[PDB]
């Protein structure tokens, strides 16, 4: 949770401040699209229901995937429906990652298995 | 009883797209005496207008308020209270003019009504 | 009341972080409007420059367009924003063509009246004033196409004989705080420039079919000039209002926030006392 | 005593149509506080311009405070302020700067103030 | 005690040049944040640069550190930070890289990391 909260917390740190301004202009430079687009994003990833809380292992898959920007062509509306989908494609490696997230807890090693499934199983599906 | 699981699936949407309309209409509001309606994007002219329509639809003539309505009073069932809010929501009666929706009871009154002021 | 006066600052907090809004994108459009203008510069400085030399060198004045003439009746062209957040910018303009036709004109018949932007046709349709045109929504950032068919209406009326003077005004962009409304006599022209360094022009086209295509070409690069500089000028004199407006804003948070505080610890102090003297009353 | 049975009727407009343009400034000031005159126009600009000139032509200069400032005082009979009131209220004095109402006693020092200043 | 009475000349100077900097660099961040760094003026880039290396030549490498970080720690005199600043704001290492100026103690270990680079 520390190597993917740090990315999470400079993306929402600069998105409470350009928000309560820059939400209504038509036409502005492209960092700052980006950087709405992606405060737009993660502020859907942190929305949850009652009585649904959710283990660390997989609260840690969802914002490593959504800090990277892997979502940047996923619609604003369609975020909720992502969690559910990779969420169900991660439940047939529950035995692999469950016993390496739960035990290593090294997310660094685990950079290219997740890279790697979240990549190709959406880009082959989503085409 | 506000909860998924007690009512039915389009009450608990209506009702949730009432108050987020109504609530993104009240902060836009309070900036248009300052700025004015010209400076504002299309998203929040359209917000505007659908919430004016929306919050002037949730009045009522009551049987017991016929002395100081000037009108006889009506009853409104749950089906249509969900039906006629959720035409306004979709933007069914864009073209209904905000002075429709006073006083009146279930939404076929407010296009009879609309003839009637001659639109 | 320090319910109230909260209310007013909520207000102003909101308000504030929008004109703010409006001075940023602004900012970001003023820099686009003076790079597309000077992108422009040395096409204007080459067309302008060929032109005018075949028009005064090696000739005497025998067309219309250059000879002076007996004035019958002349038309203005005055361009304006569509917006009306773009503090002075636009009074001072109508204010100059305004007093300028009602010194020397006290009849409508004698002049015509050529409008560019919204607050500017609704000056002349308010009161009563004639209008030839009234070009409105033009894009943000216009193109030599776009007010090609404008200009044409415009020479081409002066060409056919229907106008003997023409006058433009607009604004000037000087610097991002100062911009000077400015006029200019587009017809005849009674005057031209000289290079002091000639060559050769072809002499097979005619002298009055030669002229009638090189005089539009003139007249639409001075009207697409004006509205580089206009537009420059527009979001230059929006970015300082939006500016003060802020400033103004910001300021008025804080007085109110001081006057809060003072409420807030009276309030206090009162409560407190009542309930210490009712308690030693009891 | 201000009730149309006590005072003269010219007195009465005049007082009368004073407050009402006072009224108005003051509804007009918490906007212009922001976004300054340039926005308004019409009946509102022409508005302020009055009421600047009537809040400078209420100023007057005392015989006590010749003591303070090197102005003699002066003292203002009734038909002398119900005249210049009336006057800058219809408008025959709108060409006059609001700087030439400050610190006078009648309508006529007015104008020999601007005739001063020569702009 | 900020008073020139107190302090010496040069102090009360120094500390007046480095906050006009600092406050001038503050006012252009929020251009720096809607416009590009290449469009701004000379004296305006001359100010921009001066003022991120002055930012940093106030940071320093504490010995209470040395659990959390190689770096081993610095005291830095009075006479030796004032004699530092001043050879700073009259630009006279300005062809010097801004990291070598991050995270260090007095103005000669400044030269001394730039020839290691």
């Amino acid at each position: 949770m520390k190597q993917v909260a740090g990315k999470l917390r400079l993306d929402l740190a600069q998105y409470r401040e350009l928000q309560a301004f820059a939400q209504f202009a038509s036409d502005l430079d492209e960092a700052t699209r980006a950087q709405l687009e992606r405060g737009q994003r993660m502020t859907e990833i942190l929305k949850q229901p009652q009585y649904s809380p959710m283990p660390v292992e997989k609260q840690v898959v969802i914002i490593y995937a959504g800090t990277n920007g892997y979502l940047d062509d996923i619609p604003v509306e369609k975020v909720k429906e992502f969690e559910d989908g990779f969420l169900e494609y991660i439940e047939s490696k529950h035995p692999d990652i469950l016993e390496e997230i739960r035990e290593k807890k090294a997310l660094d090693d685990e950079l290219e298995e997740k890279l790697k499934k979240a990549i190709k199983e959406f880009k082959a599906t989503f085409k | 009883i506000m909860d998924p699981r007690i009512v039915s699936e389009e009450h608990y949407e209506v009702a949730r797209r009432v108050r987020e309309i109504l609530q993104r209409y009240k902060d836009l509001q309070d900036i248009i005496a300052i700025l004015g309606m010209e400076e504002l994007s299309e998203e929040d002219k359209l917000i505007v207008q659908r919430a004016r329509k929306i919050q002037r639809f949730l009045s009522q003539p009551f049987h017991v308020a016929e002395h100081f309505t000037g009108r006889p009073g009506k009853y409104v069932p749950i089906e249509d209270t969900i039906r006629g809010f959720k035409e306004i929501l979709d933007g069914k009666l864009d073209d209904v003019p905000e002075q429709a929706f006073y006083m009146v009871g279930t939404i076929e009154e407010a296009v009879e009504k609309a003839k009637k002021m001659k639109k | 009341s320090l319910r109230d006066i909260k209310t007013r600052i909520n207000a102003t907090k909101k308000t504030s972080q929008i004109t703010k809004a409006m001075e940023m994108v602004s900012t970001s459009k003023l820099n686009r409007a003076e790079q597309n203008a000077k992108s422009f510069v040395p096409y204007m400085e080459k067309i302008q420059e060929v032109v005018a030399n075949v028009a005064l060198g090696a000739g005497g004045a025998s067309h219309p367009m250059l000879v002076s003439r007996p004035v019958k009746k002349t038309g203005y062209l005055v361009i304006t924003s569509d917006r009306g957040l773009a503090g002075a910018y636009n009074s001072n303009v109508l204010r100059l063509v305004y007093q300028t036709i009602q010194k020397r004109h006290a009849c409508p018949d004698e002049y015509a009246i050529i409008v560019i932007g919204r607050v500017g046709l609704s000056f002349f349709r308010k009161r009563n004033m004639p209008v030839i045109l009234d070009i409105t929504r033009l894009p943000d950032q216009p193109s030599f196409a776009d007010i090609k068919e404008i200009a044409r209406k415009t020479v081409g009326l002066f060409a056919d004989g229907t106008f003997d003077e023409l006058y433009m005004y607009y604004n000037h962009y000087v610097s991002a705080i100062q911009q000077e409304v400015t006029e200019r006599k587009l017809l005849p022209l009674t005057d031209l420039a000289e290079n002091k360094q000639r060559t050769v022009y072809e002499f097979e086209p005619s002298q009055e079919e030669c002229l009638d295509v090189l005089l539009p070409q003139y007249a639409e690069s001075l009207i697409y000039g004006a509205l580089l500089d206009a537009k420059a000028s527009e979001h230059a004199a929006r970015m300082t209002a939006m500016k003060n407006a802020t400033d103004n804003a910001n300021e008025l948070i804080r007085t109110l926030t001081l006057s809060y505080n003072r409420a807030r610890q009276a309030a206090i102090t009162q409560e407190i006392t009542e309930i210490v003297a009712g308690a030693n009353a009891l």
